[PDB]
């Protein structure tokens, strides 16, 4: 469904 | 200071396709 | 949103996605106030009966966005949280009442064409608004119907319904920190809210000097879009007397 954001963001 | 005037409407004058529905019910 | 329609881009560039970390996904939709804050309702960063109590590290806000699952590139910009703050006498036990929280972001976010905040109203736009048959406009990312999901930000118009109106439809106990907000049966137009939508805005353009104002938050409702049954609203200004409070001692 959602696509995976930036890993920097986690 | 700029609260609530958005870039791409009012900011440029353009209105959105809805707002003057809103407009319109605000008859007091 | 429930029979609302897409939104056009940088129609709502207040709007923000309470989005977590891991599993990724939509929590609630929220509000950007100023370049460090952001307001949503308190249900979704606290409800003890679902055992829900989020820390500051189990999400991200997404702002600037339109796309729902699409990681919007040079345009949404994703910001950390410093600090929760939920209203002190949030109603969690019973009925919602007080259903306020602001998060303070780690940095600002920088406004651009897609991202840009609400007015807050004060007691005169709140007076002057605040009428039944008046319409405000509730903008989100949850579901279509109560029983699917959109490609992107939806947006609807619903008038503000009469206080005893509002009172009959329900057997909850409401509240002068609640108003609600949709169209009555057989009036021949419908739309509301929905799972997913909680915590987002409801705006109102002040005719006055052309600005947008958040007058409510997506509070809650017994289902959605059913004939006889209204959205329900945390009342903004009622509450500013708090959020003053945060944002002048925190901010
Ligand atoms: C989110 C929602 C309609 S729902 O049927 O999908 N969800 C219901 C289920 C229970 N509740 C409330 C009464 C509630 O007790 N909650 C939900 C929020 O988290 C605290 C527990 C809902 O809002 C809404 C419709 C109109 C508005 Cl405004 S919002
Ligand atoms: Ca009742
Ligand atoms: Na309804």
């Amino acid at each position: 469904d959602f696509e995976e954001i930036p890993e920097e963001y986690l | 200071a700029d609260c609530g005037l958005r870039p791409l409407f009012e900011k440029k004058s353009l209105e959105d396709k809805t707002e003057r529905e809103l407009l319109e019910s605000y008859i007091d | 949103i429930v029979e609302g329609s897409d939104a056009e881009i940088g129609m709502s560039p207040w709007q923000v996605m309470l989005f977590r970390k891991s599993p990724q996904e939509l929590l609630c939709g929220a509000s950007l106030i100023s370049d460090r804050w952001v307001l949503t309702a308190a249900h979704c960063l606290l409800y003890p009966p679902w055992d829900k109590n989020f820390t500051e590290n189990d999400l991200l806000v997404r702002i600037g966005k339109h796309s729902r699952t699409r990681y919007e590139r040079n345009i949404e910009k994703i910001s950390m949280l410093e600090k929760i703050y939920i209203h002190p006498r949030y109603n969690w036990r019973e009925n919602l009442d007080r259903d306020i929280a602001l998060m303070k972001l780690k940095k600002p976010v920088a406004f651009s064409d897609y991202i840009h905040p609400v007015c807050l109203p004060d007691r005169e736009t709140a007076a002057s608004l605040l009428q039944a048959g008046y319409k405000g406009r509730v903008t989100g990312w949850g579901n279509l119907k109560e029983t699917g999901q959109p490609s992107v930000l939806q947006v609807v118009n619903l008038p503000i319904v009469e206080r005893p109106v509002c009172k009959d439809s329900t057997r909850i106990r409401i509240t002068d920190n609640m108003f609600c907000a949709g169209y009555k049966p057989d009036e021949g137009k419908r739309g509301d809210a929905c799972e997913g939508d909680s915590g987002g805005p409801f705006v109102m353009k002040s005719p006055f000097n052309n600005r947008w104002y958040q007058m409510g938050i997506v509070s809650w409702g017994e289902g959605c879009d059913r004939d006889g049954k209204y959205g329900f609203y945390t009342h903004v200004f009622r509450l500013k007397k708090w959020i003053q409070k945060v944002i002048d001692q925190f901010g």
